[PDB]
């Protein structure tokens, strides 16, 4: 069956490329939301707010 | 018959990037063609 499928070939390269783009896009989305600041300000110990 | 023999253990050698043949008889240029066939492994 793999040999029969092999004559298509470009279809699955296309599909895997699309899904890879989607995955990269998700990691993008998380980065752009949460990684706004690249300085990890630790909370103060004393809560005199 | 020949009897002046001196047997030795079978000697081995690494074959690399060898055993590739044109898989068809079609002219094809500037193409990254892929094939599946009986090929000599690298
Ligand atoms: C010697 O020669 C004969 C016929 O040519 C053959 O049958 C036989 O197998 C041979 N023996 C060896 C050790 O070569």
């Amino acid at each position: 069956c793999s040999n029969l499928l092999l004559q298509y070939g470009s279809f699955c390269t296309q599909l895997n490329r699309a899904l890879t783009g989607i995955a990269v896009e998700q990691d993008k989305n998380t980065q752009e939301v949460f990684a706004q600041v690249k300085q990890i300000y630790k909370t103060p110990p004393i809560k005199d707010f | 018959n020949l009897t002046t023999r001196t047997q030795l253990p079978p000697a081995y050698t690494n074959s690399f990037t060898r055993g590739v043949y044109y898989p068809d008889k079609v002219f094809r240029s500037s193409v990254l063609h892929s094939t599946q066939d009986l090929f000599l492994p690298f």
